[PDB]
């Protein structure tokens, strides 16, 4: 048993990065959303992923879309990829949607999930989840700007109010996985999402015991 | 092959499927991988780095303290010292080392353990303790010359600073005992304290393995 | 003796490089270590940032790559008892703690005299002291060694970086068992920390 | 990084030339709509074309069509291709729907979306984007008629006003590209189709500063 | 191949994808390639190609005076000249060159550039101008000792006409400064124009890359 | 010296080939290169249309296919200075400007004589002056050359076409330093254009 | 200060006497030893 023990496969298998919903009903007439790409979106995959110092992978998305009831219509939707360091869309019917540049994928709910595979992003030679630096203030400590995948603007092909609420689940496979600087799992719960910050209540990685010498809990 | 059937399983998406997909960015090119010094490409590597047992994991005992096994000198001989059980995936001190943090993301494990002891007192701080191992079946040892009886070793501070005990074998589908025992009384010249600590360090061996990939509970 | 941090040797980049002005050991101020001290960290390379020509050339060159050698000295006598273990953490980035959400930049860079961590337990960071062990370390167990000596060659997704902005890794030394001893022994124990660049590389000259 | 800044991916992927739109309720009860083939549809796509003087490629065309609310039927849909110089449907039921000549694509708004490409289709070795000289007043000068790719006409299969307007989004990509003596990019805004035409109110290149001294703006 | 199932990603329309399609006139012969001179297969090659730096891209400047640096007899010497920046993505002296108009269309950009500076004043028109590159780290030079102690080219009208300065590395993922010092007194004989200008010119060097394309704000 | 248009000589398609009545040296009226100058441009072959032997075969016969060599002679003293960039703009199309949105004939054609520029910045094109270096060009430093010579194949979709109703390229002279000189020296600066037909073949003759 | 010049770290507990040599002095303003 060394295969289940190995980090392409202990960083393998598609999980839940994220529920975008794409509101047109009631006060959220939108119709679309943008939802930045978050590996660490869930406590469980940032611990797994904060494992290592360094990754460097190609990254599979699926949406699993459909309605309020979980009906599945003939309804068209666009899954644009806005790359990293790209204009988002601001409107449903904005011109960011027409851009070449952004890959679009034209899917019904009807279709089975679509798929496509984000490439490893980065400007440097491996995401890095721990950056101890500044870019150039407090806020900017351990802010780099290198692991941003970019985004996955969603709406519904419509010219008006479809008055149907689209819940698409983004599912990701994390690929052809390189890790590097193996590091402690984080102990205390997270309190926010880009810092390493914990509460002053510091919980014992250990659960407690009567004394030292008594086997029982 | 123009004539095909479509069988059951078409349209599924099973999360675990491993196919391919298309690039949503064909001709991209990504940033050339440098070399990076301390890939790791297994986590039994990781499982037998030795990392610290929290064997002082008792209720008003907090922060560096509870890593710490206390030593010192003993009105009664043949005294227990510390007990701690051999069991990476449970609740107790293996809960903070390493192997017992990946143990938590597997359902079932096998092979053998180490255990490192790491005496922290005086350089003139002379004495023995036996380190006593219990199969999982038998329950703990009551007495000194019940655990001398078993697998046990004989430690002395004055000569040797770190003992190793290997643990057999231990799996997870009741589980080992490792109790520590004032063989001597702690000796001192004057001048010396009379209190020292002991740290346990644990690891894998090269036969552990890990099974069926499971959420940890943390 | 020696460990090389991940079993690699610190080496030229296949740019200024200098041969003996900034290969000298950088001696820093002695630390105490006390009974109630709960340790210290340095951030590389901040902590020769402002010290002698490694700290001219790393605040006038715009990128930057080198290894190190750090020596961790301890002078104790045969009546002193405690065990440090010396920890370098690649990208130690420390964590602020609320019941102050973000540290303070004396915390992040503490220079040359470097920062006393308030929570050794999750190392100021949230992870845990006991498997700080998966990092390069030493152990200084004042009864066997007191000495410890770690070799850290360049750790980085990039091939050249700001001495300035970032701090490639971070060198904690922490008493685990508290140091202790009887009336008449010194109440502290001197900790000196010597560093030496190796393979020290600089660009963009101004 | 050469494959990125090569003329074959400078003018790859699929992007919008037209939303078509086929009306057939309110007033606007045709059934059916003529859209020509214009490469430079767009002011975007026009500047990059525009890069070079001759071009020769093949286009592939994908047509996504959909109902007002993004609802797909079953409607029935002919896309039919007119070569350059053949005559254009003028009605819902005129013969020109029936020419063999005239490809077309039946498919239905249900199914994935049609794809068809276009060969290099001018009389010439390349298309022109720039012709200076008259085909034999001013109005024809610059006009090359070498550049006609040809018209997609789209209606319903009906035989009678559906009711339902049908929205063609056409979605173009440029097919083993090769282009010939480079221009500079136009800088001024276009103010008509086919003409290099700009304002008298000349736009610099380069933003403005203070002084030629000074790095800020 | 008779039994297939359908995997997640069918009926879908990638924009990017690059597949085959059926062609709508099978048969159609296309009119054949003859050969045209001037094929270009890379906008690398059109970015290493000079063309003119907008440097006195100021406010109340027009037309064609906007290419052209000026240069004039000064009552005082070791005045700076001009000022630009190497940064052909962003807004200034390099949106009106080529290198710069491509840098728009993609996100990152590396590799070396070259500033060509061509003198256009009499051929009986002497002097030396200081042209001081700073790398991106370092703030302007205040005075012309100041930019002489970094990376510098002393020109000399009299004796040569054009001057290549090459940038070492800049990159996008805060920039180079390029300055241009009176060294000397613009010097003249009688009956000759004490006031003169000079053309920059940019381009890219072999070197040069470019990643990520990307729709341009123009 | 000479500059070869996109790295090839013009040559022979694998028809009536004239020898030395067509291949002869065509000089046109000079242009005076004065301060408030802003450049003149000539359309080919309409610069030779109605001039001389080539004239007579481009106006009797219904193809065209030629080569030219540009000369671009400049009569300056050294007290005069200034700076002239010519290009060759192939299909230089014209466009117009309103605040009137079609050139008039006049401007797409204007014969031997050649044409000003109203707005030199964008060519009259609406493309950059300072892109125009993409093009086949020479500089004209009035301190260090007075000469240009440009080779220009032939350059088109079609392998023949028709010489009244197609240009092939265009010739621009654009003062980008504009002419300046003391009180005295001559105001304007003669600016002499040669031009020299290579390999041209016609067919259509009546 | 003195530490980024020429000097020697000396241990007591290691090493019992050790050796500064002084590289050259003359006599026709003088090296200082801290």
């Amino acid at each position: 048993g060394v295969n289940e023990a190995s980090v392409e496969h202990f960083y393998s298998r598609a999980g839940l990065v994220g529920v975008v919903e794409v509101k047109d009903s009631g006060t959220s007439q939108d119709g679309y959303t943008v939802w930045p790409i978050d590996v660490m979106g869930f406590v469980q995959q940032r611990r797994k992923l904060e494992l290592s110092t360094y990754m460097r992978f190609d990254a599979e998305f699926t949406f699993v879309s459909n309605l309020n009831d979980s009906t599945t219509p003939g309804m068209l939707l666009q899954y644009m990829y806005v790359p990293p360091g790209a204009p988002k869309p601001d409107g449903r019917k904005s011109y960011q949607w027409q851009t070449a540049t952004n890959p679009s994928i034209f899917a019904k709910l009807s279709d089975p999930p679509p798929q496509v595979s984000v490439p490893f992003m980065s400007p440097a030679s491996a995401y890095q989840w721990f950056y101890d630096g500044y870019p150039t203030t407090n806020l900017q400590y351990g802010q780099c700007p290198n692991n941003m995948m970019g985004h996955f603007a969603i709406r519904t092909v419509s010219e008006s109010t479809t008055g149907k609420n689209v819940h698409v689940r983004v599912y990701m496979r994390i690929k052809h996985v390189r890790a590097w600087v193996p590091r402690p799992f984080r102990s205390q719960a997270y309190m926010v999402k880009n810092y390493p910050t914990y509460s002053q209540t510091i919980s014992n990685t250990a659960a407690d015991r009567a004394s030292i010498t008594t086997t029982d809990y | 092959g123009l004539p095909t059937e479509l069988k059951p399983g078409t349209n599924q998406f099973l999360t675990t499927d491993d196919g391919t997909s298309p690039p949503i960015l064909p001709g991209f090119e990504p940033t050339p991988l440098i070399h990076i010094p301390g890939e790791f490409t297994s986590l039994l590597d990781l499982c037998r780095i030795e990392t610290i047992l929290e064997v002082n994991n008792t209720t008003g005992t907090t922060g560096v303290n509870r890593l710490l096994i206390p030593v010192r000198a003993q009105n009664n001989v043949d005294q227990l010292c510390a007990s701690f059980q051999v069991d990476p995936g449970r609740n107790g001190p293996w809960q903070s080392t390493m192997v017992g943090q990946i143990c938590r993301y597997y359902t079932q494990w096998s092979g053998s353990l180490k255990v490192t002891f790491m005496f922290t007192g005086s350089f003139m701080a002379t004495g023995k303790m036996l380190i006593a191992y219990t199969p999982p079946g038998s329950a703990q040892p009551t007495t000194r010359e019940a655990a001398m009886l078993g697998t046990h070793i004989v430690w002395d501070f004055g000569l040797q600073s770190s003992v190793t005990l290997v643990i057999p074998w231990i799996s997870n589908t009741a589980t080992g005992i490792v109790t520590i025992w004032y063989q001597t009384n702690f000796v001192v010249p004057p001048d010396t304290p009379s209190e020292a600590n002991i740290i346990a360090l644990g690891a894998a061996q090269e036969n552990f393995t890990l099974k069926l990939c499971k959420d940890t509970d943390e | 003796n020696i460990v090389l941090s991940y079993g690699e040797w610190p080496g030229y980049c296949p740019p200024t490089r200098p041969d003996v002005s900034v290969n000298r050991f950088y001696t820093l101020s002695t630390k105490s270590w006390k009974t109630e001290s709960t340790g210290w960290y340095w951030k590389f390379p901040d902590v020769l940032n402002d010290t002698g020509v490694f700290g001219q050339n790393a605040q006038f060159h715009y990128l930057y790559r080198s290894g190190f050698c750090m020596h961790v000295q301890c002078n104790a006598s045969k009546f002193h008892q405690g065990a440090l273990l010396v920890v370098v953490i690649p990208e130690f980035v420390v964590a602020a703690s609320s019941p102050g959400l973000y540290p303070d930049f004396a915390h992040t860079n503490p220079g040359k005299e470097g920062q006393v961590f308030r929570d050794p337990y999750v190392l100021d960071a949230g992870i845990p002291l006991s498997q700080a062990l998966v990092f390069p370390h030493q152990w200084i167990n004042l009864r066997t060694n007191n000495c410890a000596t770690i070799i850290m060659p360049y750790v980085n997704a990039l091939p050249f970086d700001s001495a300035l902005n970032h701090s490639n890794f971070g060198l904690a030394v922490i008493p685990i068992s508290p140091l202790k001893y009887c009336n008449g022994a010194t109440t502290e124990v001197p900790i000196t920390l010597t560093i030496a660049p190796l393979n020290s590389e600089f660009s963009g000259l101004r």
